[PDB]
RNA sequence: AGCCAGGAUGUUGGCUUAGAAGCAGCCAUCAUUUAAAGAAAGCGUAAUAGCUCACUGGUCGAGUCGGCCUGCGCGGAAGAU
């Protein structure tokens, strides 16, 4: 999966997340869209 | 990447950046592209973030630049020692002090103009916001 | 939304369609189709004109704010979706019955054809109409 | 003027496939032509150049998951397409006066 | 609603001035006609939003300071070089 | 009234008999058979003008044929032996490709009025004439 | 913010006629039926069909969305006794 220190969103069912404090963008469309760091 | 055509002087003097700059108003287009920041821009920088907005107007209205290189900067080739003279000139940057308007933009929708300009403000390490001509 | 400029002229310009207007019938589309809005609105071009107006806006606080100027009556019908559809040509006219054939001719529902306040009476179907 | 033969290859796929063998076109040099479905059976007359029609069949044993079929024959000798214009030598040699020949050259 | 309250400066100069800059407010003078300029402080916020008309740098001011009222006209202004905010007007009396 | 299914409105001019570089595949893309848009789609152009590209419901079953209602051809193809020249839009704005007037095209507006859906002929007037606009033509009223 | 709806007939429109057709690129970017629909933001086709949002109804029923100005922080941040 990439590892991006950006994380704009890609297609708009993206939605930014902070799990355990980490900045992640889930994606329950194209898993392609999912992505680490932020 | 835009250069002087001759000058008085080939090399010249590294010089201190201090002040702020006078180029503050947009003075042509509808919406500039003003710098935040502080520092030199090389002639690449300049046609570099020229080219990455032209494309995003695609080819439509007239997009103005508001800097100009004309500053030699010279430099020691590799695995020289010191001294022996200032070394041979490489490229021109202009000095960007705080305030300076660089692209200028008119003939464009303004949100497209801020994609235009966002695209453009990537390719340049100082820092930059988008502005907008002002009744005086 | 656009604010009250707006939203109060489409319950005034109503009002104005039913002090001239008189009978009228409920709809319902919960289901509809495009294919029925040219059955009941190509019959306004049978009739007439672009006058008539569905209006299918039956908010408790908008269609129903017109109600204490104009029929009392018809804030009971305000539950679930409405659509009024004023008449102006013809009293008693027989644009009434075709809701409920009409239901008939693909259209799912239509509000049970309840309709409004001629006689001040119920959900009553009515053949006996000035033709 | 290069030109290359373009021969027609009428081929058989079955209709639930035949979907994806419209994806094959994009790829296939052969421009679209008419087809009539045959019951669950299905055909489309194509025409693609021989230099790429040997690759064809290769296209039918996978997207028609064994189900695939189809037969051509050379014609046409119109064709042409890029690029470079190149041409396989050489011609010619073993025949009277050839040396004169690059005389003319220059 | 052309209308700004305004207390009178007390303390001429860049020392004081850079002090109340800070503070959500800046310097201005009301000048123009017989009468000898007088320097008058008004809050930036509320400026900030009323030059974003293009009447704002047309239509006449009406300033109100110590009860009188000046009317004045924005003939020239002093932007900030990158935040933006607004450090002095000039309110040429109309 | 059962909805989508399977019905188009493609097929290029009426007095062209059974075409194939045009349509070709798409209308015998279904089950119906090729000799079906030849032998039955001139039944109803002998009733009027041939050549005049007419969309017409394509309604295809799993019963062998289909059930069709020819329609009203569209208005860009009528703006040509009516209008005089065959172009169209190209140069809208730029240039003047041509010119009617609104005495004549309101007088045909009422012979598509049989598909169109309006309240009125003059609310469906406009909405015609207004096409014409897309091709640069400006109506002389 | 979610929720069953709707989200149109000619537009197979002229174009370089091999096709672009709401969505390659050209322009116009109509107007109608109307609670509402850009003659089109994206997806999906050789091209269509198809699938969404724009927008607008009802259910629902109290506040919410989007920028600026900054404070303090997060990520970006991997080295060898």
């Amino acid at each position: 999966m990439k590892v991006r220190a950006s994380v704009k969103k890609l297609c708009r069912n993206c939605k930014i997340v902070k799990r355990d404090g980490v900045i992640r963008v889930i994606c329950s469309a194209e898993p392609k869209h999912k992505q680490r760091q932020g | 990447m835009l250069q002087p055509k001759r000058t008085k002087f080939r090399k010249m003097h590294k010089g201190r950046n201090r002040g702020l700059a006078q180029g503050t108003d947009v003075s042509f287009g509808s919406f500039g592209l003003k710098a935040v920041g502080r520092g030199r821009l090389t002639a690449r920088q300049i046609e570099a973030a020229r080219r990455a907005m032209t494309r995003a107007v695609k080819r439509q209205g007239k997009i103005w630049i508001r800097v100009f290189p004309d500053k030699p900067i010279t430099e020691k080739p590799l695995a020289v020692r010191m001294g022996k003279g200032k070394g041979n000139v490489e490229y021109w940057v202009a000095l960007i002090q705080p305030g300076k308007v660089l692209y200028e933009m008119d003939g464009v929708p303004e949100e497209l103009a801020r994609e235009a300009f966002k695209l453009a403000a990537a390719k340049l390490p100082i820092k930059t916001t988008f502005v907008t001509k002002t009744v005086m | 939304m656009a604010l009250n400029l707006q939203d109060k002229q489409a319950i005034v310009a109503e009002v104005s369609e039913v002090a001239k207007g008189a009978l009228s019938a409920v709809v319902a589309d919960s289901r509809g189709v495009t294919v029925d809005k040219m059955t009941e609105l190509r019959k306004a071009g049978r009739e007439a004109g672009v006058y008539m107006r569905v209006v299918r806006n039956t908010l408790l606080r908008r269609a129903v704010e017109g109600t204490p100027f104009e029929c009392l009556k018809d804030a009971f019908v305000g539950p679930t979706l409405i659509a009024y559809s004023m008449e102006h040509p013809g009293a008693a006219a027989r644009l009434f019955k075709e809701f409920a054939k009409a239901n008939a001719k693909f259209e799912v529902k239509a509000a049970a054809f309840e309709g409004e306040l001629i006689p001040a009476s119920q959900i009553d179907r009515l053949a006996t109409l000035p033709t | 003027e290069l030109l290359e033969p373009y021969l027609s290859f009428k081929i058989y796929a079955p209709q639930e496939y035949l979907s994806r063998a419209y994806n094959d076109a994009p790829k296939y040099c052969a421009n679209i032509v008419d087809t009539q479905l045959k019951n669950n059976e299905v055909i489309l007359s194509g025409e693609i150049p021989a230099r790429c029609i040997q690759e064809y069949r290769s296209d039918l044993t996978f997207f028609t998951n064994g189900r695939s079929v189809c037969l051509t024959e050379l014609k046409g000798y119109h064709v042409t397409t890029g690029e470079p214009v190149c041409q396989p030598r050489r011609p010619n040699s073993r025949i009277d006066k050839v040396r004169y020949m690059f005389n003319k050259i220059t | 609603m052309f209308t700004i309250n305004a207390e009178v400066r007390k303390e001429q100069g860049k020392g004081a001035s850079r002090r109340l800059r800070a503070a959500n407010k800046f310097p201005a003078i009301i000048y123009g006609g017989k009468e000898a300029p007088l320097a008058i402080e008004l809050d930036h916020d509320k400026v900030m939003n009323m030059q974003a008309k293009a009447e704002f740098y047309s239509e006449v001011l009406t300033i109100v300071v110590d009860g009188k009222e000046i009317k004045v006209k924005a003939q020239d202004v002093q932007r900030h070089p990158y935040k933006p905010k607004l450090q002095h007007i000039d309110f040429v009396r109309a | 009234a059962k909805k989508v299914q399977a019905y188009v409105k493609l097929q290029v001019a009426a007095g062209m008999a059974n075409p194939s570089p045009p349509v070709g595949p798409a209308l015998g893309q279904q089950g119906v058979n090729i000799m079906e848009f030849c032998k039955a789609f001139n039944a109803k152009t002998d009733s009027i003008e041939k050549g005049l590209p007419i969309p017409v419901v394509i309604t295809v079953y799993a019963d062998r044929s289909f059930t069709f209602v020819t329609k009203t051809p569209p208005a860009a193809v009528l703006l040509k032996k009516a209008a005089g020249i065959k172009s169209g839009s190209g140069k809208p704005n730029k240039d003047k490709v041509g010119k009617i007037s609104r005495a004549q095209l309101q007088e045909i507006a009422q012979t598509k009025a049989a598909d169109m859906t309006g309240a009125d002929i003059e609310a469906m007037t406009r909405s015609i004439e207004g096409t014409a606009r897309s091709m640069g033509l400006v109506v002389e009223d």
